[PDB]
RNA sequence: GACUCAACACGGGGAAACUCACUAGUUUAAGACAUUGGAUGGUGAUGCAUGGCCGUUUUUAGUUCGUGAAUGAUUUGUCUGGUUAAUUCCGAUAACGAACGAGAUCUUAACCUGCUAAUUAGCGGCGAGUACACUGUACUUGCUGCUUCUUAGAGGAACAUUGUGUGUCUAACACAAGGAAGUUUAAGGCAACAACAGGUCUGUGAUGUCCUUAGAUGAACUAGGCUGCACGCGUGCUACACUGAUAUAUAUAACGAGUAAAAUAUGCUUGCAUACUUUUCCUCCGCCGAAAGGCGUAGGUAAUCUUUAUCAAUAUAUAUCGUGAUGGGGAUAGAUUAUUGCAAUUAUUAAUCUUGAACGAGGAAUGCCUAGUAAGCAUGAUUCAUCAGAUUGUGCUGACUACGUCCCUGCCCUUUGUACACA
């Protein structure tokens, strides 16, 4: 399934301003990056945010090279 | 009182009407045994014996058949009579044994209560079949 | 007394009626609007009856039929286009070009977005056809408007 | 096997509460017995339908179409011989060329009509333009369809 | 024979004249025109003759020809 | 009164402004009625000459009808539509009574 | 001359003036060779 | 080949083979013990 | 015209009168402009002059730029390796950073928003009950509580979601479960870089050049051919039967699509001229005739009328037969009645009867196939005055399986060898 360039680019991107905002649970991190980005395509929106969950879950438990 | 339940599998729809009465669960005109077919009146006949005769005494249905497939049209008849029970025990009847009649549906079948999505999808180009294609020579 | 599917495919037909028309006459001048010089359309419609692409793209084909460098007017429109406000243009001209043998250039500038509906709905199409002395030269403008916003842009401040 | 046991409450106020074979056979049965109406002679020589191409070999097919078509008049308020057509299509095989579907003749259907008629079972009224039954043949549809009704009860 | 009457081309000049703005139709086998009741074919190479004579001009269309007077075709053509 | 176009977001801006208009008013006002859309399906094929693979392409038009029904001056309700309509938009006149 | 209002000979095109390939649904009377590119401009998007 | 004749379990198929009938007449043997598939009785 | 994929049910090419580029013929100037000179048109040639369009390489994954670096064509980036819907990412990296293609994006179907309401629809109530249950039922005729149900006006819902595991613990995939939606949820459309000297100037008053024009290569009219056959080759339909051939009854849909002509009378002597409605679609009805079809009408320019509280079949069950080229099979011809068409002859189409061919499942060989999909069964639209055995769409019966690979074949990349580069 993966992902390209530029979900990568966004994941960077987002975070890095507004992480105390972003928390562990699956369903606030998609609703938060719902007002946080302004891109209007619902399914791929979907897909970002679970890329944003699935990167924060990478956190605290090692190195994760961003943020 | 009476309440109005919908049943969509494949092409073919239903509708469910549930009411108080004697018993008189009518499909139209024509009863639920002269259907003809012995092999669907076993599909048709299976929700009741999960419930009991003695529910089913009390409350009348109307059934309505508009068209479809022999398959789908039974089909979308036991959607929509599942919807109605379901709706009128959690309306009118009783609460405690809707909990328990759910349980033991979701426990016997999937497909009694949510029909599935399977659908004619319309053939492509190629061919006369919707997946196959023209033979073709050198 | 005309049926309301049948009525739309006379306003469709009259419509191409119409846009074929503003094509052969609006020669002069771009895009000034339309009616539902001024007082003669309206006569003729009525016996008859009873920036923009285009505008660059009929620039550079009166440019290229007076005879011009092909070079220089389409590094002129491509510049006009540019100081217009489009992110790029492409311009693709095909035909006899001073030989026998049929041969085609390409420019390249700008996002040049080339499929997909999104592509399709924020990118307009022009093609146009000029008569030379050995035949035709066809002309093919494609400028995509700035972008709702473009789908595939990110960014969050 | 034709005995099939029902869990829900029955009526048996109408002929919708029977099967439509059996009740077409008993009431073409009945009709046979009573004589109410002609073989006739003149369709012994035609067959039912024209993709049908050759004959019912039944000798009761007639009696069957009039056992049928106040069965299906009672079902659709207001039809006509056109719909009875439409009901019994058959196949047409052209040889060769692909089978399709095929209306069965109408004259057949329209002297079916016209005995009914004569017989007082039927009514025409410029209102509701479809075939109806009439007030007194609906109660003998009624009385037949409880007599036979509790014929295969008991 | 179909020779062209005096009266017919004095008709449709001064319908000319006093319209100004006429469509021709590439057509010549229809048998009337809806704003001239004069057959058509007695039309058309009387448009081309004036066109050839270069006093008045037209477009051009597929099925429409769409001629409109130019300024020096009507002191010639009044009499 | 009933309108027909093309486009949905044309008929919905208007649908609203009706439902506005209606509202203001306070007239015997009938609910919104929305009819199922009708496509429109043509067949053609590609390259004009019969060379190649020859391909088919579908082309659909989707039309929009909508009805309601109010219970006022026909002047006011045509002058506010003429004032508040699109040329591409067309629209039939019906009134009600009770 | 025996123009007949009915079969091939009946209509033609108006476009292209020529009646082979013309495709008569909703009384369009437009040829198809024509309706390739016109399809766009007579309004009729193509999708899918 | 058909050989069989009229002149001399229930089942059509079982009988037909063991009186060498053809099964037309072998249902006309059956209703005449008695007195299209059908389930056994 | 087109000849391997990438021609041969293709040129929407299902050709009875021009039609139609052909043939046997006959006509017209309809050759504009200033006898005469002199021009348009062309289904005439040239797709190896073109444009546009398209079919391929090619529905894959490749292509390119700025800077930098390594006499030159050039190389790098654009990759050892792991994953994949794909240079799709991770990752080591003389590369770093970018653009296209991929991706992404939407209609259909799929659940919810007891959101949004009722026209042309549904759920309801009662005014009367047609006969029966018993202390409403099938069905009508009239008004209106309401709009999940017939439908869409928008939005959300689905994101490997969660957990048990695989992974360089990064990029990934598996099992189970909530869930209609866990191979992107599936079918679609857009298709880059660039090319073929691929197809079309017979689609155009788009198109250069060459050619014809009065005994026309312009146009119009009659008839014929494209349908003829010693034969060969592609796409299809019906069958070779008993899960079959035949009749009878039940349960059955969607996309659909639908309105410059008849007849009458007058004058002349059936035809011409003249005036009145619209006869110029599907059609329900009542009959005429098995039928074809016709007669006078209901409805509708259209969820109202065809028609859709319903248009099909494979089924379903009982009955004739009972696997004998037979009753299977329907080639063939004969006898005909009706419509379409001023024209059915080369019997258009067609209800009926008669006629009764091969065919016992098909050698070398070959095509399509992963779930409402194979296969089988039907049906709407296209061109239609008439005619699908063609194409496309719609629906039904819902299967046998894989769940991966390069052994065949076809492409991609890397290395290597070339005396090939029209490769």
């Amino acid at each position: 399934r993966v992902r390209t360039k530029t979900i990568k680019r966004a994941a960077r991107q987002i975070v890095e301003k507004y992480y105390a905002k972003l928390t562990l649970d699956f369903q606030i991190n998609k609703k938060i990056t719902e007002e946080v980005a302004i891109i209007p395509s619902k399914r791929m929106k979907n897909k970002v945010a679970g890329f944003v969950t699935h990167l924060m879950k990478r956190i605290q438990k090692g190195p994760v090279r961003g943020i | 009182k009476r309440v109005q339940t919908f049943g969509k599998k494949k092409t073919a729809v239903a509708v469910a009407t549930v009411t108080n009465g004697k018993g008189l669960i009518k499909l139209n005109g024509k009863n639920l045994d002269l259907v003809e077919p012995y092999i669907l009146k076993t599909k048709v006949y299976e929700p009741l014996w999960l419930i009991g005769s003695g529910k089913l005494k009390n409350l009348d249905i109307r059934i309505r058949v508009k068209g479809g497939g022999q398959t789908s049209q039974i089909y979308a008849i036991r959607q929509a009579i599942g919807k109605g029970i379901i709706s009128y025990y959690q309306k009118y009847v009783d609460e405690s044994t809707k909990k328990e009649l759910k349980d033991v549906l979701l426990r016997y079948d999937r497909s009694l209560l949510v029909g599935d999505t399977r659908r004619c999808e319309p053939k492509k180009f190629g061919g006369k079949g919707a997946r196959a294609r023209y033979q073709k020579s050198y | 007394p005309i049926s309301k599917k049948r009525k739309f495919i006379n306003d469709g037909v009259f419509q191409a009626e119409l846009n074929e028309f503003l094509a052969r006459i609006l020669a002069e001048d771009g895009y000034s609007g339309v009616e539902v010089r001024i007082r003669e359309l309206t006569s003729l419609v009525q016996k008859r009856f009873f920036l923009c692409a285009m505008a660059q793209a009929e620039s550079l084909r009166y440019k290229l039929l007076k005879g011009l460098a092909v070079r220089r007017a389409c590094y002129g429109v491509l510049r006009h286009i540019m100081e217009s406000g489009a992110k790029g243009c492409e311009v693709i001209v095909s035909g006899k070009l001073r030989a026998q043998r049929a041969k085609s250039m390409k420019f390249r500038d700008g996002y040049l977005i080339s499929t997909g509906e999104p592509s399709k709905r924020f990118v307009n199409t022009a093609t146009r056809s000029a008569q030379l002395k050995q035949g035709v030269l066809g002309i093919k403008v494609k400028i995509m408007l700035p972008t709702s916003i473009l789908p595939d842009n990110i960014s969050v401040l | 096997r034709l005995l099939e046991p029902v869990p829900f409450v029955k009526t048996n106020n109408c002929i919708k509460d029977v099967d439509a074979d059996l009740f077409i056979r008993s009431y073409a049965t009945h009709l046979k017995l009573h004589n109410k109406i002609t073989y006739p002679k003149w369709c012994t020589f035609v067959k039912t339908g024209k993709g049908r191409k050759l004959a019912p070999l039944n000798e009761d097919w007639y009696f069957i179409r009039a056992s049928s078509i106040l069965r299906r008049l009672y079902l659709h308020p207001d039809i006509g011989v056109g719909f009875l057509r439409r009901q019994f299509s058959s196949k047409q095989r052209r040889g060769v060329a692909p089978n399709h579907t095929s209306l069965a003749s109408g004259k057949i259907l329209r002297s079916i009509l016209q005995q009914l008629e004569n017989l007082g079972y039927v009514e025409q009224n410029p209102k509701k333009k479809g075939r109806r039954l009439t007030t007194k043949g609906e109660n003998a549809i009624n009385n037949f369809a409880r007599y036979i009704n509790k014929k295969v009860y008991n | 024979y179909s020779y062209i009457p005096k009266q017919n081309k004095k008709l449709i000049y001064e319908y000319l004249f006093k319209e100004g703005v006429i469509v021709v139709e590439k057509d010549a086998k229809i048998p009337r025109h809806p704003h001239l009741n004069v057959p058509n074919l007695h039309i058309m190479m009387t448009l081309k003759s004036l066109k050839s004579r270069n006093y008045v001009e037209e477009k051009y269309n597929w099925k429409h020809q769409y001629f409109i007077l130019n300024n020096e075709g009507i002191e010639y053509l009044r009499e | 009164i009933a309108l027909t176009s093309k486009n949905l977001r044309a008929i919905e801006k208007v649908c609203s402004d009706i439902m506005k208009g209606a509202k203001e008013k306070n007239l015997n006002v009938s609910g919104p009625v929305r009819l199922p859309v009708k496509t429109l399906r043509i067949t053609t094929r590609k390259s004009p000459c019969g060379e190649g693979t020859n391909t088919w392409d579908r082309f659909e038009l989707r039309i929009y009808k909508r009805l309601i029904d109010l219970y006022s001056q026909c002047e006011v309700v045509t002058q506010m539509t003429s004032i508040n309509i699109d040329p591409v938009v067309e629209v039939e006149v019906i009134i009600t009574d009770s | 001359v025996h123009p007949k209002k009915y079969g091939q000979g009946s209509r033609q095109c108006r476009v292209c003036s020529n009646k082979h390939a013309i495709i008569r649904k909703y009384n369009i009377n437009i040829c198809r060779q024509c309706f390739r590119e016109r399809a766009d401009i007579i309004g009729f998007k193509k999708y899918r | 080949k058909l050989n069989h004749a009229v002149f001399i379990v229930i089942t059509p198929s079982a009988i037909a083979e063991k009186y060498k009938v053809n099964l037309s007449v072998a249902r006309a043997v059956i209703n005449h013990l008695a007195d299209s598939q059908k389930l056994y009785t």
